[PDB]
């Protein structure tokens, strides 16, 4: 993945503005709500019977934090996503058995979350640069499947 | 199917779309063009850059078909029938592109309707757009 | 929709499936398990290896639901209604998996019906299986 | 992509048995028939109005030959698909504008074609090894999109 200076600019800037403590929860949450089969992997999180319940779930917000960190991480190594996510690949691939299409779905739910919370700021070129990123993370994360 | 709660969500979210209907569909297209450049081949005659009246007018045509689907949400295949043939037969739009456009629509809705884009409405708009896409690639 | 030629193709191709109906659905599952190992998590209690009666019996249940769809091809959502809830609500089968299974079915059909797996029948079986999948993930 | 000796064995053997002069035409053909939007890229091939017409089309059989060679090629460099397809990537990505999902569809149409023509021989483990291959080609071919 190669971002342009302006794309790096667009991304790194708006990312700084990100509340790294809730955005991940909100993204994971909407994944569980918008794509309900994903819950299957999270049955240990308890109450997930309505969206309100899912969003207000501490284990989801907790875990969402971790997912967001991983993106923030991969943001550091846009040059090397493949190696960064090598660990996370094996886990998702060999132990969890999560179909990689779901990584793309999470990435797009994240883009929606960013859009929602940043409105006008989330311009179409800004969205574009971010699509490059989440795609890149997904593929890197999907490499122990390849 | 679309649940009744799906229906009420969509009618609601689209209810507050308002006259911006055209503006939004144009912005969805730009977002798609920038984010997924392969999709530009279907418009190799439109002006695709920012400020394009070509995108904006079609953005309007598209958003009006959506609004038409919102109104006939229970008989969408009959409603969207003529656009089904258009996209699948004559235009031959790759079904992948519907997913790409649908996502950009959500993004555009999320960005203009902070309060209305709740998780539940999000899930409804997704099911809705997926439904429209299904009719449009049906032929 | 399914065209009438789609319908006649499928009824025909499945018509020559015969008592092998069960055998085939079992082989489709094995093919899926081997080719796409992620799909095995839905059967972490079945024996999944070759010669498994667990796979074979379910392979039969699945092929009988298909045969049921072939017969009620015009009212498949009503026909496959109970399996829709099963897969989407209780089992939570990722829609991706339907595509993977559908492809393995085609492969299994192509391998047992050299003469019947023409391009046109192929295209029909695909549209058909895609349709079944759509009903099964509808809820 | 890493095939096992047996998977390499399964693959290389049955591949030798492949009529490299018609299989590509039959795969390309079924792609155009099973997934009709793909025709869009081939309007210059003329008569594609029925499956019979599509299959009996010399430009399709001709071009199918080339596609099959590319797979046969990538078969040589299972170790390095990414570099082999580097050329073909840029073309499909930058000039043709073909969505990479279509590469996966072609790969699976090819698997069906193999199944059809080899029947019993195309065992489930044999199919498995081949899924590894066509997936690998698709991703390699999709790299100038990444
Ligand atoms: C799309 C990008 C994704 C990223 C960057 C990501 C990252 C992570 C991280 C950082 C963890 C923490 C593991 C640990 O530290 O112990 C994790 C665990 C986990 N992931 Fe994801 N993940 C992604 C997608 C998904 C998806 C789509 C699913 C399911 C639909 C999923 C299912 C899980 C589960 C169930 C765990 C916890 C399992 C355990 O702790 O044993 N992940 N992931
Ligand atoms: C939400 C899904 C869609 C809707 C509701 C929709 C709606 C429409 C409508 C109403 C028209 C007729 C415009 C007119 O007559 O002026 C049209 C035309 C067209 N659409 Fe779509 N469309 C959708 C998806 C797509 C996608 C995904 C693509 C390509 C990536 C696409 C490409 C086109 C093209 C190339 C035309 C021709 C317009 C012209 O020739 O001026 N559409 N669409
Ligand atoms: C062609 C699409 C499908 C059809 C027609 C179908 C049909 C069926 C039927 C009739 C049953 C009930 C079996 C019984 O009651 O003994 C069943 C159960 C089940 N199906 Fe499916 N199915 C399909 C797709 C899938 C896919 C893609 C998966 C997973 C990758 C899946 C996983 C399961 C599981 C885990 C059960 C539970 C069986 C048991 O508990 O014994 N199905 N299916
Ligand atoms: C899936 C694996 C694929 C492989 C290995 C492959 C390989 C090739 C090869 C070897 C050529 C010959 C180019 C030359 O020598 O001049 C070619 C050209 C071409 N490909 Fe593919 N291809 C694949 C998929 C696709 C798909 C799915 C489409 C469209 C749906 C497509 C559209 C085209 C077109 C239209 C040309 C000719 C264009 C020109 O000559 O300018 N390809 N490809």
């Amino acid at each position: 993945v190669h971002l342009t200076p302006e794309e790096k600019s667009a991304v790194t800037a708006l990312w700084g503005k990100v509340n790294v403590d809730e955005v991940g929860g909100e993204a994971l949450g909407r994944l569980l709500v918008v794509y309900p089969w994903t819950q299957r992997f999270f049955e240990s999180f308890g109450d997930l019977s309505t969206p309100d319940a899912v969003m207000g779930n501490p284990k989801v917000k907790a875990h969402g934090k971790k997912v967001l960190g991983a993106f923030s991480d991969g943001l550091a190594h846009l040059d090397n996503l493949k190696g960064t996510f090598a660990t996370l690949s094996e886990l998702h691939c060999d132990k969890l058995h999560v179909d990689p299409e779901n990584f793309r779905l999470l990435g797009n739910v994240l883009v929606c979350v960013l859009a929602h919370h940043f409105g006008k700021e989330f311009t179409p070129p800004v969205q574009a640069a971010y699509q490059k990123v989440v795609a890149g993370v997904a593929n890197a994360l999907a490499h122990k499947y390849h | 199917v679309l649940s009744p709660a799906d229906k009420t969500n969509v009618k609601a979210a689209w209810g507050k779309v308002g006259a911006h209907a055209g503006e939004y569909g144009a912005e969805a297209l730009e977002r798609m063009f920038l984010s997924f450049p392969t999709t530009k081949t279907y418009f190799p005659h439109f002006d695709l850059s920012h400020g394009s009246a070509q995108v904006k007018g079609h953005g309007k045509k598209m958003a009006d078909a959506l609004t038409n689907a919102v109104a006939h949400v229970d008989d969408m295949p009959n409603a969207l029938s003529a656009l089904s043939d258009l996209h699948a037969h004559k235009l031959r739009v790759d079904p992948v592109n519907f997913k790409l456009l649908s996502h950009c629509l959500l993004v555009t809705l999320a960005a203009h309707l902070p309060a209305e884009f709740t998780p539940a409405v999000h899930a409804s708009l997704d099911k809705f757009l997926a439904s429209v896409s299904t009719v449009l690639t049906s032929k």
